[PDB]
């Protein structure tokens, strides 16, 4: 069977990266910290283009995409059942392996229940309890309250989905249930508004433009990139579509008639498109402006 | 000139020996002036009514206005350091949100200029007219950065630790750009001062040093 695309395959990799874009302005856009005076430095034209390739160097490694997972399967593994001790205690007892140099996921955290039962602690337990002694900087013991889907509608309202999804980074593991939630719920509402801007030149692009195409809805992100000018970011995305989905009947048409560039996105459109009938629209209204202009 | 505001520095009741009185009055009052966009200028004035002397020197210095160049519009252009006779001032660049942490007298004449963010230090003798004086003549010979990018004929680039690697074009060269790199010492032969450095070396600083104070 042809092994069905990942997101960390190469060839993923550079579509998503391609669509994701670059903006070293918006990168590197000023953090409002703590600030020290600013360094100057005289160069040469020469001096100056190689100081705009490392920015260009760091920018790549500033805007890694976090991995994207699938939901982690609960812990339910009971290592033994001393009922001899049933009724002797009031409170569970959670004993953790602190030794330093064991992967996390590797660490043996076990639960004594009241019953007597020696069990392994589950998902959320290890992550709380991780915490607490090898604690990471961004992270809380507890769930944060901006998580809730009262607080999280706010931070969309100020167009922050940038951060409600830096923090579900640093909060939650990519393979827990709530970073799952969270993400999936900031991906469907930028759809719904049409705010794709606001994740591009960032490391979330293409975790969003993944989760569209897994779930048949790449034709806001078609119709938005086309508007934008962006006509080979929205062919890649055609491409990736017909990479995940090979038996659709989209991919099988773009092989009967060989298309390539803009017949790719028209393919598209007839066959598979929730709204074909817009990406059409907008595709053609692109052509006329290029065409008529230049 | 309503946008412009006056600031009293020193006043002076000295009684003189004339033989009007035996021992005449007078009033010696040192004043600053800046409508706190760059232009400022201060003045003595003189007279027997300290009214007098009021008028006298607020209507020289609005003759006498130097133009302050500003980065940004909220500080200086760079480190400067001077002696004006035996007053020693010392400021320094400092990012915004910095405050005016400097002499009151600085601070007040940093309102009429339009500075809102510096460091200053003062040492020797604390004349008032010293410290004015030299603080003009340190504030209006700074070197803007266009300045230094026309005579060394290379890009100046800044490199914010907010902004990461990002390397801001802050002032290019008005005519012909040059292609020979700026000579890069190995070991600079800079002079240092010990108490800039002192601090750095982890020398334990004053009870008085860096105190909680009302915003300037």
């Amino acid at each position: 069977e042809v092994k069905k695309p990942a997101f960390m395959d190469e060839e993923v990799q550079r579509i998503l990266t391609k669509i994701t874009g670059l903006d070293l302005q918006k990168t590197f856009r000023p953090a409002i910290q703590p600030l020290k005076p600013p360094t100057y430095k005289l160069m040469t034209q020469a001096q100056l283009e190689e100081a705009t390739r490392l920015a260009v160097e760091a920018a790549k490694v500033r805007l890694k995409m976090p991995p994207v997972l699938e939901e982690r399967k609960p812990i339910n593994d009971v290592l033994a059942e001393d009922k001899i001790l049933e009724g002797t205690e009031t409170n569970k007892y959670v004993f953790t392996d602190i030794s330093y140099n064991i992967p996390h996921r590797e660490r043996f955290i076990v639960v004594r229940e009241p019953s007597g039962t020696l069990r392994k602690a589950s998902w959320e337990e290890r992550d709380r309890v991780i915490q607490i002694y090898f604690p990471k900087e961004g992270r809380r013991v507890l769930p944060p309250v901006i998580f809730k889907d009262e607080n999280l509608k706010t931070m969309y309202s100020q167009d922050r989905h940038a951060d409600v999804l830096n923090l579900c980074v640093a909060q939650f593991e990519p393979d827990s249930a709530e970073y799952i939630k969270v993400h999936h719920q900031t991906y469907e509402d930028i759809d719904r508004h049409g705010k794709y801007e606001l994740l591009r030149s960032t490391r979330h692009f293409g975790g969003m433009a993944w989760y569209f195409v897994n779930k048949k809805k790449i034709d806001g992100l078609l119709i938005d990139q086309i508007q934008r000018d962006l006509v080979d970011d929205a062919t890649s995305l055609v491409q990736l579509y017909h990479m995940l989905h090979p038996d659709g009947q989209s991919a099988q048409e773009a092989k009967e008639q060989a298309a390539e560039g803009v017949d790719l996105i028209k393919v598209f459109a007839k066959t598979e498109a929730q709204r074909g009938a817009y990406i059409e629209l907008a595709l053609q209204t692109y052509q006329e402006i290029v065409t008529s202009h230049s | 000139y309503e946008d412009f505001d006056t600031r009293i520095l020193e006043v002076r009741n000295v009684f003189n020996m004339t033989a009007k009185e035996g021992r005449k009055k007078s009033v010696r009052v040192l004043v600053a002036v800046g409508n706190g966009n760059g232009a400022a200028g201060f003045a003595i004035g003189k007279a027997a009514d300290r009214g007098d002397a009021f008028r006298k020197a607020k209507n020289r210095a609005i003759h006498y206005l130097h133009y302050i160049e500003r980065y940004e519009g909220h500080t200086i252009f760079h480190d400067i350091s001077l002696r004006f006779k035996r007053t020693q001032i010392r400021m320094k660049k400092q990012p915004r949100g910095y405050g005016l942490r400097c002499h009151r007298a600085i601070i007040t004449i940093c309102r009429l200029i339009g500075i809102k963010d510096m460091y200053a230090r003062v040492t020797g003798s604390m004349n008032m007219l010293n410290l004015t004086r030299g603080l003009f003549h340190g504030l209006a010979r700074q070197e803007t950065h266009q300045h230094l990018a026309d005579k060394k004929g290379l890009h100046v680039v800044e490199f914010r630790e907010e902004c990461g690697p990002l390397p801001i074009v802050v002032a290019s060269p008005h005519g012909a750009l040059s292609k020979e790199p700026e000579p890069e010492p190995e070991v600079p032969d800079t002079k240092l001062d010990w108490q800039d450095v002192k601090a750095m070396q982890g020398l334990k600083r004053s009870v008085w040093f860096n105190l909680k104070r009302p915003a300037t």
